[PDB]
């Protein structure tokens, strides 16, 4: 139980330090995005600029190099398809799952209320074959065994 | 399977790819054309790739969220298909057998 | 003729018919993205796409072998240019 709970702490803390440097890498490419469009042609602002593209090419070079440890626990976990689809669309992705379990729920549900029905179809041909035939009664319940 | 170190691995590869190509054609451009169309255009790749490594954030974030509910729902959709299957294979009997009748 | 006491099946792990959730503790993400509360209400607004997770960050977003250094050098020239 404890390796368990310190094997998911370690994968969230190096998810978080994952997420905290590609945020750091996405604040830099707005910073870059800015000194670009706004560049006044200085030898000062070329300096920064040829400062921060070195930065973001060294956050890179970290982010590629780390997640390629066999140490680490960041190749825990495929992506689906059909998500990678819809993911563009402007939104929130919320419906996609809502309208998929709310398929998988109808789908259980039907699996349930057909056992049920199986259920009482067998119990009831077993009672009638039991009934009209008591010399086959015996090997029924065994059936009943040999299936429950 | 795919792993995500496989992901940021060859979403890295392409990103410096696509950036050694950039860099490759500013260099043989001719000078004739004006820096602002080539800054315009260095911007429009940033915003692209910042774009992708914003979508591989998310997938950072997913996966820290992340597996619970995607096992629960492969296995519900494996038990569907399971059964449709079964219903499938149940009239591909039937109307094979039905000649034997 | 096809009764065989030898031949015994067992039941198919796990069964369908228990609440195969709770099974290995599964709730905590199902309760989470739950479709609606214990009350019934909805619980969040519900969308399509990834947008809304990077709405915090800045920015608008309306619409969804190699030398570093010689290329910098020459983004400098073409820059103070």
């Amino acid at each position: 139980m404890n390796g368990n709970s310190t094997n998911n702490e370690q994968l969230q803390q190096e998810l978080a330090t994952t997420q905290d440097q590609v945020a750091s890498i996405i604040e830099s490419f707005v910073e870059l995005g800015v000194s670009i469009y706004d560049f006044p042609g200085t030898p000062e602002a070329t300096k920064g600029m040829i400062t921060n593209l070195q930065r973001n090419v060294d956050r890179l070079y970290k982010l590629n190099v780390r997640s390629n440890d066999p140490q680490s626990s960041l190749s825990k976990v495929d992506i689906p398809l059909e998500v990678v689809q819809y993911i563009e669309d402007g939104r929130n992705p919320d419906i996609y799952t809502r309208e998929f379990v709310e398929a998988i729920r109808r789908s259980n549900q039907y699996q349930r209320g057909k056992m049920h029905g199986l259920k009482q179809l067998r119990d009831s041909l077993a009672d009638k074959i039991v009934d009209e035939f008591p010399e086959l009664k015996e090997p029924v319940e065994d059936i009943i065994k040999r299936t429950s | 399977q795919v792993s995500l170190a496989l992901v940021i691995r060859n979403l890295t590869v392409f990103t410096m790819k696509e950036l050694a190509q950039y860099m490759k054609t500013n260099v043989h451009t001719q000078a004739n054309e004006p820096n602002s169309a080539k800054k315009i255009r260095f911007l429009q790749l940033i915003i692209f790739l910042r774009t992708q490594f914003l979508k591989l954030y998310v997938l950072v974030k997913w996966t820290r969220t992340i597996h619970v509910l995607i096992d629960l729902l492969n296995w519900f959709r494996t038990t569907n298909m399971n059964v449709n299957n079964c219903i499938w294979a149940l009239k591909s009997s039937l109307n094979s057998m039905t000649n034997a009748k | 003729y096809y009764v065989d006491p030898e031949t015994t099946y067992t039941y198919q792990q796990p069964n369908p018919l228990q609440d195969l959730i709770s099974v290995y503790g599964l709730d905590d993400i199902s309760r989470q993205v739950a479709r609606t509360n214990l009350d019934g209400t909805k619980a969040v607004k519900l969308r399509k796409s990834y947008k809304n997770q990077i709405a915090d960050l800045s920015g608008k977003f309306s619409t969804i072998n190699f030398d570093w250094d010689l290329c910098s050098s020459v983004l400098s020239q073409f820059e103070r240019s």
